[PDB]
C-alpha cells in the first residue's frame, strides 16, 4: 500500500489555485523568492 | 566572588581596537528548510 494516486489531483489543484491567484491577487504577501532561492539549491541536492 | 564587578567596571573605560568581528550574538533563523540553511551556513564560512 502506497500513496501514488493524488499526484495529478494535487498537481491540478495546485494549478487551478495558481492561476486563481494570478487573476485575481498579485501574489505581494506571499514569499516568491524565498522558494526559489531553496529551489536553486534543492535541485542540484536532492536529485543527485 | 563578587569582586570582579568592580574590576569589570574598572576595565570598561579602556578598550582596544580589532578587526574582523565573529558572529557575535545569535541572530534570527530563516525558518525554512534545514539543507538550504546548513548550505548557506557553510558557504558563508567557507568564503568569509
Amino acid at each position: 500500500i502506497d500513496i501514488s494516486s493524488g499526484q495529478y489531483q494535487d498537481r491540478l489543484i495546485s494549478l487551478i489555485a495558481l492561476e486563481l491567484e494570478h487573476r485575481r491577487q498579485n501574489v505581494t504577501s506571499l514569499p516568491i523568492a524565498a522558494v526559489v532561492s531553496i529551489h536553486d539549491s534543492v535541485m542540484l541536492q536532492y536529485e543527485r | 566572588l563578587l569582586d570582579v564587578e568592580a574590576t569589570l567596571v574598572a576595565l570598561r573605560q579602556q578598550h582596544l581596537d580589532r578587526q574582523c568581528y565573529f558572529g557575535v550574538y545569535v541572530a534570527e533563523g530563516t525558518e525554512d528548510t534545514l539543507d538550504v540553511q546548513m548550505g548557506r551556513f557553510m558557504e558563508t564560512w567557507a568564503d568569509m
